């Protein structure tokens, strides 16, 4: 005797020892990114190609 | 600022690249006629069975 089985119900394991097929379909995708900049340009220039007389000494 | 005391050029980089992978597959197609040698307390069969092929050099 294998005990009380029912009619209607689908083929679920139900105790010890029950078989159940598993389908196995894993898909896992994990993903990052990061970045960071910093940039400074400077130029500077001052030239007095003719000095006039009143300015020479400065 | 004269006789190039505070003139100065530095420059450095850093490079890391690392990766990895796995895989694995198999498959199997055929058909075999096995036998039932124990009934289980649920009702479930084991069931062993061998196929013996020679076919001329193995």
């Amino acid at each position: 005797n294998y005990g009380y089985q029912p009619l209607f119900e689908d083929r679920r394991p139900r105790n010890i020892g029950d078989t159940l097929t598993i389908v196995l379909q894993e898909n896992v995708s994990a993903s990052k990114s990061s970045s960071a900049n910093a940039s400074r340009d400077g130029k500077t220039s001052f030239g007095f190609d003719t000095v006039p007389r009143y300015l020479q000494g400065l | 600022f004269g006789n190039s005391r505070a003139d100065m050029e530095a420059s450095g980089g850093n490079s890391f690249n690392g990766k990895g992978g796995a895989n694995a597959s198999n498959t199997f197609s055929g058909t075999l006629t096995v036998t039932v040698d124990q009934v289980l307390a649920n009702g479930n069969l084991h069931v062993v069975g061998e196929k013996q092929i020679a076919i001329n050099q193995g």
